[PDB]
């Protein structure tokens, strides 16, 4: 069930190339790749969550990602895998993917936003699916033998394997700052916003509506929003909150492994 | 740290576990958050 | 590193050199690229191949 | 930018050193002695290998 | 096989940071200096140093 | 695509390259000559430095590895405060320091490191010499990372 | 000259509606924030509410939620203010006012309001 | 949240006697006061925006300071058009609150 | 290999093919397929976007 998802929120993270030979901050990104079954399935982890709406309702044809300080909602039909050969996808659920497709050295993914703007992030990987049996073959034959091996399960039951989820960090953001006429203005657009400023007087504080601060110059004030009410997954990409941190939930790890024959 | 029998136990429900493997962290990179490490390769596998 | 020049430093002056030995491990034709040095024969002006 | 390769492990013994290389991709080793001889020695490594010097 | 566990990192800026030992198997800890860590919105914390 | 390796890699003596403007470092050959002028004012009269009568040497360890592996214990009696300088007279044996402070009656502790199997030396401080022996065992570890 | 000029007032039945309107000349209306005040004789200054340059940012006291409504037109130079539900207790005059473009969250002028009676 | 109370509640002194009112708040302001005066039978009200400063054409004999949760206003000559209405305003959090108001009688 | 095309206005298609030999060169001392996150920068040389004369 998709109860344990009612709380949670998408994440930004970096990608070291973002398809022009350049990185870039990407709503999209790749997690650790799993290999471990031996009829050469993997399991990929993303940063988006694939099935739920913004009204934390279920829907198998929507997506949601995370925009600029918001979610929004997108098509499904838009996500791809490759590696050289375009994948198949098998099934999804959440964070995670299952595909299979052909050798490669790499491995992208992408989907297509509300604006009809693309996104990819790539990543160097190495592909070699193991040998069964004593004669190496390309394709499934209609006469033959049959051999154990391992599978994954196509199932979105509770299991052992859980992830955390802890409380997001406060976020800066430099277009709330502008400048007129030798004195700086903070718009808070209805959002909680901590300020600093270098100019004197040593103005601190946290406020919920406009400010004017007199006597000072742009680039000596920093601003940023500090107040959630939403959790997220703790991926190394991102900084801690607190030198200890504090929990406030788990999910569940799908698909686990079961014995077949080849 | 890089053969057969890196990782031991012994038995499957057990929850005592031996490892000799190498980590070392290392220092990031300038502009950037993350976390790189230097780490053996699975003997496991290897065997396989 | 030889034997016209000084200096002082603290009232105290100082000579270093000649070196004993004229040893160098260049030789009279070498090729410079981004970087790299090689030691090449290279053909004389004007009789390329 | 270009990559790095991770560490060897390293053992030793009486005037000769053993190292275990893992490769990731294909990687260039070279060695040369000190002194008036340098004795240069280029190779190419492609997969888990076993030297001694 | 084995499995590696990383946790958020902990960034202190304009302060010093430290860590205790731990009976974990294969624990490691390291501190580091001289950080200026950048987001999507800007750099993170006003301590340049 | 056949150029091959450059000086860089295969150059004896330990030498390395650089290009802009082109330099050869640290070759290992050869010695350098020094001359230097010390001025008057740096010197003291042996009539105003302080005296010591009595002096005697051992040697509780000795190990002759390539570091600094031996230590030696020295008594003396001194006529009054005062710095001195020591010097070591033999080319086998070599001291690491330069000066020692002296002061009534104590002791003071010096290392050195030698290829001897069996060492035998003399030490000189302030114009007086004690002779010092001892026997060294070997060193257990294979190879090291320094000269 | 700066003007606030208040109008709409007069007495409506219970249950019913009133809309006010307060007009501005001598200054550029979209760039400040405006506030409305009430006053009645025998009581002192109370805030109402209050509506930022741009329309992202509003707030309500907690005794007038729901029943009042704030809106601002920046290309008419017009400011709205509109009580719903009108109850027999809400008998008073009120204002609205200019906030200052400067630091110390000033208030520089005060226009003169119009009696509204619900009865 | 941040409540407010001024003292006396009321004065009574003669042409040039001189006027000291204050102004207490339950919670730190942060110099975020100012003060304001008005006569019966007009909307209109204004004295200085800030501690220790003077608000354009208010006449010199007005002057004030502020400091924490203690605020201060005088005025050095008393003549009959200062018989008026005082209050106080804070606005340093939301809701902006008043005090309750002074008067000041021949 | 090398081909181009384009599509026509009336929903036509041209292509033409020319042989060719792409292979791009090795910089450093290790091939790899992909940037990674930690490494070392060394020179090379690009194309500008630029249409100044």
């Amino acid at each position: 069930n998709f109860n344990v998802y009612k709380a949670t929120r998408p994440y930004l993270a970096h990608c070291p190339d973002c398809g022009e030979g350049h990185s870039c901050h990407s709503p999209i990104a790749l997690e650790r790749i799993r290999n471990e079954a031996t009829d050469g399935t993997l399991k990929i982890q993303v940063s988006l969550q694939i099935g739920i709406k913004t009204d934390d309702s279920h829907d198998w044809t929507k997506l949601r990602y995370m925009d600029s300080h918001t979610p929004a909602d997108a098509e499904r039909a838009g996500l791809l895998v490759r590696t050289s050969a375009p994948c198949t996808i098998t099934g999804t659920m959440g964070h995670f993917i299952l595909a299979r497709c052909p050798k490669g050295e790499t491995l992208t993914v992408g989907f297509t936003d509300s604006r009809k703007i693309s996104h990819t992030c790539t990543h160097p990987f190495h592909h070699e699916p193991p040998v069964i049996g004593r004669e190496r073959f390309h394709s499934r034959p209609q006469h033959g033998k049959e051999l154990p091996c391992s599978t994954y399960v196509q199932s979105t039951a509770a299991t052992a394997e859980e992830i955390e989820v802890h409380m997001p960090p406060d976020t800066p953001d430099r277009t709330l700052m502008t400048q007129q006429s030798g004195n700086v203005k903070i718009t808070v657009n209805g959002q909680t916003v901590r300020y600093k400023c270098n100019c004197g007087g040593s103005n601190e504080g946290l406020t919920t509506t406009d400010k004017v601060i007199n006597n000072c110059k742009i680039d000596q004030c920093h601003a940023a929003v500090t107040n959630h009410k939403n959790w997220q997954y703790n991926s190394p990409l991102v900084p801690r909150n607190a030198e200890l941190g504090d929990r406030k939930g788990k999910i569940h790890i799908p698909f686990p492994l079961a014995n077949v024959t080849c | 740290p890089g053969q057969f029998g890196d990782i031991q136990s012994r038995t499957p429900e057990s929850k005592d576990v031996y490892a000799n493997t190498q980590l070392v962290l290392q220092r990031p990179a300038a502009g950037t958050v993350h976390v790189p490490y230097s780490q053996a390769p699975s003997g496991f596998k290897y065997w396989l | 590193a030889n034997g016209d020049h000084a200096v002082t430093v603290k009232d105290a002056k100082f000579v270093v050199g000649p070196m004993s030995s004229a040893w160098t491990p260049f030789d009279n034709k070498i090729v410079v690229y981004k970087g790299d040095v090689y030691n090449m024969d290279y053909p004389p002006f004007g009789a390329g191949r | 930018r270009v990559p790095k390769a991770r560490n060897p492990t390293v053992t030793y013994g009486k005037n000769q050193v053993t190292m275990l290389l893992y490769p990731d991709h294909p990687t260039l080793l070279s060695y040369r002695n000190m002194g008036q001889e340098p004795n240069y020695h280029e190779e190419w490594v492609t997969h888990k290998k076993e030297v001694t010097l | 096989e084995y499995k590696t566990v990383i946790p958020s990192p902990y960034v202190k800026c304009c302060g010093t940071a430290e860590c205790k030992d731990k009976s974990l198997p294969d624990y490691s800890c390291k501190v580091f200096t001289g950080v200026y860590p950048f987001m999507w919105g800007g750099a993170y914390c006003f301590c340049d140093a | 695509k056949e150029r091959g390796a450059s000086l860089q890699h295969t150059a004896p003596f330990g030498c390395q390259i650089a290009t802009n403007p082109v330099r050869a470092v640290n070759c290992a050959v050869g010695n350098i000559p020094i001359s230097i002028d010390i001025p008057d004012a740096a010197f003291t009269r042996v009539v105003d430095a302080p005296s010591v009568t009595d002096m005697s040497c051992e040697v509780p360890a000795c190990t002759h590895s390539s570091d600094f592996g031996g230590v030696a214990i020295i008594k003396y009696t001194a006529s009054k405060k005062g710095k001195c300088a020591v010097h070591s007279m033999t080319n086998a044996v070599t001291i690491r320091e330069a000066d020692v402070e002296v002061e009534g009656n104590s002791q003071l502790q010096i290392s050195f490191s030698t290829a001897l199997a069996s060492a035998e030396f003399r030490v000189q401080v302030c114009s007086t010499q004690v002779h010092c022996a001892a026997a060294c065992h070997p060193p257990k570890d294979h190879i090291v990372n320094y000269p | 000259e700066e003007q606030l000029v208040e109008s709409g007032g007069g007495l409506v039945q219970p249950g019913g509606s009133l809309r006010l309107s307060c007009a501005a000349s001598g200054f550029t209306f979209s760039s400040y924030s405006m506030n409305w005040v009430r006053q009645a004789p025998g009581k002192g200054l109370e805030w109402v509410s209050y509506i930022s340059s741009s329309s992202s940012t509003i707030h309500y006291a907690d005794s007038v939620k729901g029943r009042f409504t704030i809106s601002r037109d920046n290309a008419k130079n017009s400011l709205y203010l509109q009580m719903n539900s009108l109850r027999a207790e809400d008998t008073a005059v009120y204002y609205c006012a200019r906030e200052g473009n400067s630091g110390y969250e000033p208030l520089d002028y005060w226009g003169q309001g119009t009696l509204v009676t619900v009865s | 949240d941040i409540q407010m109370t001024q003292s006396p509640s009321s004065l009574s002194a003669s042409v040039g006697d001189r006027v000291t009112i204050t102004c207490r708040a339950s919670q730190s302001i942060s110099s975020y006061l100012n003060w304001y005066q008005q006569k019966p039978g007009k909307a209109p009200k204004l004295l200085i925006y800030a501690a220790s400063s003077l608000q354009s054409g208010v006449p010199s004999r007005f002057s004030g300071s502020g400091s924490g949760t203690d605020f201060t206003l005088t005025i050095s000559s008393l003549q009959p058009e200062d018989f008026a209405t005082y209050y106080c305003q804070q606005s340093y959090s939301t809701p902006w609150t008043f005090g309750q108001g002074t008067k000041v009688e021949i």
